[PDB]
């Protein structure tokens, strides 16, 4: 009924209501064509829907990699552009993959840059990465640790399984239950 | 209309308790569920006054009430898996109070739980709530250090310790917290290199 | 009733009426068209809001880092640019990250810019970064402290359990309650 | 309607159960099942209460119970292959419990499994449960140590091992924990460098 | 009956219904032209469907490899970029050839990008790299790793037995079953 | 109108007190809800004088008036927990009131909080104040050095302390204010490097 | 209608098997006919219910029950050729069961086996096992070391092997699991350089 | 009877019905002109059809050999660039000859690509390679092995029989037999 947000592009707006629908107010998504999206709630729940978009700072940002920021389209292109976006490559391509094991649903996966080591005039650093994933309920944490971390030290040149760090956690409750309009 | 309805559509998540002040009360699990039951009785309407209790914040509640009209007493947690009736461990070794007013101490937590028939005051030993916290401790294999103190162990847990240690230790401290509660045994997970 | 702001934009405004319903005064996100929302108040509340606009420096300035200040549009885009919006898409790279943790509201990252290393002639300073997270309410605090510190440890090269400072706070308390039309 | 129809085309796969205390039971099998079924009651309506129960997720709803209700208790893990009823491990050798006090707990379990006709407690010796957890992790060929500790053993794997034999543990691992459950047995598949 | 999704193109869409009749919601691949594909599902349902838009992260991201961001359209391409198109063409392509091994029926592989070789003036480092690999039911996982770990060790110049992560794991339970409508 | 319903929907969050000066009181708990009850009484109307009291702010507020009329009082804090009557602690042994004027000194209270029914003036000795208060923070393995002096504690707190540390420290200072009150212990966490 | 022509045109890869709880069975044989008729069952209409057995899976579901109710037990692999009644094959040397209970063994696995007759239980030495598994083994010309355990040995075949023998290893084992399963001789083909 | 997969081209469209009618479902590889072809399946195999489209990740992504990543077209085209197009045409010509030897009814080979010997100033490596064959039932695999090995050591210049990986695997059974129509 009361209007709270406007213009959500399509991953956006489904979002916002995965949030609400956790918290137990019913959302409407209104399209309203090429001005985006709408989400409306009723009038005894605008009032605690506007706190959880302040909590979770809905509507989410677009989520971001590091590539983003070196688009290449006609400029010359230094040598530390190349690196940002050859790793920042490497970053979305292992998190596509460990989305793809055994009872991962989701995954992050970050590079650390040691970008200047050919402007310092020395040897890199090791590669440190760290990672996360979200399994399923049941699976037993403790041992899918070492699958991800063999797989991923063999990802990069110098490595070790100590610069990998994997913090892994299972998935929430399911939310399957509708949330109920409220009584007048 | 039936408050049982006014929730979601799973009964068994919820358990509404006719507290003895007029009020009626509803017994959440978690933090999901009480912001599931708390925004019902705020949004609309219930045609009686209605509290949504929880298991770790009215546990949290009464010590607010017991640390000043209870200072220097030992115990645990209070626990409501029968909310009906409570089961409020105690120490048995560091409380001096006698079987009268600890009866008296049955009643006065009556007046703070209305939905609570009566107070099952049980007591436990200091050395077994120290043994199961460090008797699984060394069995996930952490390294320790059992410092004792007058009123109160210390486990503290150090070195550069990797994933698949640091992830154990806190399935056992959420797992022991959840079970004892954290009034006798701190657990000083304090991770830093060599 | 009265007219309280004029042409904010939409994230700007669905956080000046989180922070007025906040302290018991409603408001009413009032579309504009192209021209923006409007916010207004009632009469007996002009006062009492137009003093929380002061204290909160409502309505939000846009949020910022680091990279939007290098846009390298047609520019040469000298070393030091690439280095400022490589780190700062690893600060929003973090921060979209934490986010995805278990009970982690809202989180952000700053990283240490050690930028003039190779300028001075200098092998360059360790990584020192800074992290905030808001949590749930009853999750014990003092044991999500070690996850995001052993998390981004490895997302860079050379940091310590020491170069790392996150300071973690529960959120607060949840508003989910109508604040009340004036009396008459 | 019935609802071994408003479940999905296959019959074989969840078992109902009508429990003793006017609610329904469905019985998964693991956890996609789980979502199958709390699917169905939760989008829609079936006449009557129903609740669907896991074989790894009711075993440990009850050892949130069992905890507060029996500290101290040495017990392996609860079964559900026949979940009319249930066969229900003890350690013959941790536990000082009378044969009165074991037919009251096979009544106190009952009051948690409303669909169980009764429970089946037989005891396991604690030397045969740490014996087959070692005498399939040496016949995998796995480098480990067995540290016994008052009340559980723990065998930490470590080295650096490679594919073949980081398989060959965990289907082992979850083979174990299948059987005899996690409570007296930890494997500590701890893989660093040399 | 209520609009979830719009606009996906087809291998997005077709994903989305397959997480989604999984988890026992019927869903219509609704085509809307060039527009397009429409996932539509209903309203009781509409609740739990999006929960687990959120979890899956649905619609999946098109999947990246990493010369896609080498394009070399008309641009002198320094040698890194050679080779970073050259090892994510030898990547895609021991991707599609463990495939159409025996019961082999999805797989992943990553090199180690020892890229700055030439510029630290050093010999290269050893090639590392990981592969996933989706088995059937009832294969004797433990040995078909072999099979695999000998097959793309000569794939490759300098690789031994210990720079090769091999994580495989069976398929998931056949999803053959249908969901069903809601009751009315 | 009732101010039970002019405040917000829920009831238990304020507590309204009929004091003997015809003002109303109306009892918050934190600073949210007095910003709540204090935009109710001051934007309109209740068709008598009403007034919101707090618990850590009417507490300052007595101190104000306190230090005039008993200076060389050696109290903790005022307790609001059953706002009819508070418990007001003394030092048992930095008081030499007589008994007699000891009941004058909970009928001078009684002139600064109408909706006071008796003040409960109780004694704590100053040596189980200290004691909870560092045998708390020892508890947690906190460095410090206690220094003593005529009249009062002082735990100063000091080195680099990383942030596992300096959060457990906030939330046992914060849980000991508010139960203490700050006029007997202070915490310094005095934050520098080596 | 007849599920002999409800499966595929070619009648002798399926053979329906009508077991004694009413449910009809259908006996594949290996992973694509399971898939081939498992298809035909779930996405439309026999007029009573059916469900697919495999040799390798049913097999695997004998021993989920069987690992509860009979525990240190030495089997090796039940056997599915002709499916009217298995033959289930047991350690001679390693069961101390007597020939009652041993009957009665036979009756407990035809409840899980409704469409079986009878189970035909024999007994095999465990040298004639680990005979045939290593008088194969050198036959291929492999490399390996048989390290024997208390129930149990263990091949581990180490090396450069190269592809000619790589292959002849595999269709031995495979060869060999088909005939005895992998309960009592585990191949362990961990391949590393020199 | 409900659309599955639109816009095929021809040699994707003809493997998706070869893995669903061997899953028992029959389609119908429906051309709509210009517009590519169309798989529709009938409604109760429409569930388990949208399974088998995920675990194979059907359509087939094109077969990418390293060459089409080097085109050539009026660039000037750097060293690497030719030794990468040079052994890239090598694979496939290596795969369209152990095609057409007795027996096998395809191939694979991969090459170690030892591309920057010259810019490091050093000899080059071995060259390692792989191989994949499908067999006809019935052929004793255990001696194909040696013919392979013998053909493709001599096709390069400084190999061994120890830098040679063949395995090789017989065909699946054959799927000559008709799924059916479902039952009404």
């Amino acid at each position: 009924d009361k209007d709270l947000l406007k213009g959500l592009d399509q991953e956006q707006a489904n979002e916002v209501i995965a949030v609400l629908q956790m918290h137990n107010i019913e959302a409407n998504k209104i399209d309203s064509g090429k001005l985006g999206y709408s989400i409306t709630v009723a009038e005894p729940d605008f009032t605690a829907a506007v706190y959880w978009i302040k909590t979770y700072q809905l509507p989410p940002r677009p989520r971001v990699e590091i590539a983003q920021m070196f688009p290449a389209d006609s400029l010359v292109s230094s040598p530390r552009a190349e690196k940002a976006r050859l790793y920042s490559a490497i970053e979305q391509r292992l998190e596509q993959s460990l989305q793809t094991m055994e009872g991962v649903l989701s995954a992050r996966v970050h590079i650390s840059y040691d970008i200047d080591a050919g402007e310092n005039g020395r040897p890199p650093k090791p590669v440190h990465l760290s990672a996360l994933a979200v399994y399923e309920r049941g699976s037993p944490l403790a041992h899918q640790i070492s699958d991800i971390k063999r797989f991923l030290k063999n990802s990069f040149a110098d490595v070790d399984y100590d610069n990998i760090s994997v913090v892994l956690s299972e998935r929430s409750d399911a939310q399957l239950q509708a949330p109920g309009t409220p009584v007048k | 209309a039936e408050l049982d309805s006014l929730l979601g559509q799973e009964k068994e998540r919820f358990q509404v308790l006719p507290g003895r002040d007029k009020m009626l009360y509803v017994a959440a699990q978690n933090e999901r569920d009480t912001l599931w039951a708390r925004q019902v009785l705020a949004r609309g309407d219930y045609d009686k006054n209605a509290r949504v209790i929880n298991e770790n914040e009215e546990n949290k509640r009464i010590s607010i009430w017991l640390d000043t009209y209870y200072p220097q007493l030992a115990y645990y947690r209070i626990h409501f898996d029968e909310p009906r009736k409570p089961v409020f461990w105690l120490s048995r070794q560091r409380n001096t109070m006698s079987k009268k007013e600890l009866e008296v101490l049955s009643q006065k937590l009556r007046a703070l739980m209305p939905y609570a028939d009566s107070v099952n005051i049980t007591l436990m030993d200091d050395v077994t709530a120290a043994g199961q916290a460090e008797a699984g401790l060394k069995q996930q294999a952490l390294p320790y250090s059992r410092r004792n103190h007058k009123g109160g162990v210390t486990f503290v847990i150090q070195g550069a310790l990797d994933d698949v240690e640091i992830l154990r230790a806190r399935q056992f401290v959420d797992s022991y917290y959840r079970t004892w509660g954290g009034r006798y045994v701190q657990f000083a997970i304090e991770l830093k290199d060599d």
